[PDB]
């Protein structure tokens, strides 16, 4: 029906829910990595202080 | 119904395309004038008339 201007049925609002959509994704793999990091560095003080 | 193409991996970034010919289209008054302009390629008055 349409492919530019409608801003829903127009391949922009689509392109545009997949691109932040991935952003989500990508935003929440940081928040996870970083934790993964937070775990290491903490059973290293674990393991050394506890040492 | 623009025969557009799509081409950026975002958005907007598209092309338009005009494609207009047909064998009733000749000489361009506005459109199909009469039994000229369109329709000496179809009918050709080349009968008698034209004699």
């Amino acid at each position: 029906d349409n492919a530019a201007d409608c801003a829903d049925i127009g391949f922009d609002a689509q392109l545009k829910v997949v691109d932040e959509a991935i952003n989500q994704v990508s935003s929440q793999r940081a928040k996870l990595g970083a934790v993964q990091n937070r775990l290491e560095h903490t059973i290293n003080n674990l393991s050394a202080s506890g040492e | 119904k623009n025969l557009v193409f799509q081409i950026g991996a975002n958005a907007t970034q598209q092309i338009s395309v005009n494609i207009e010919d047909m064998g009733a289209d000749a000489l361009g008054i506005k459109e199909a004038d009469g039994s000229i302009a369109a329709l000496h390629s179809v009918n050709d008055l080349d009968v008698t008339k034209f004699a």
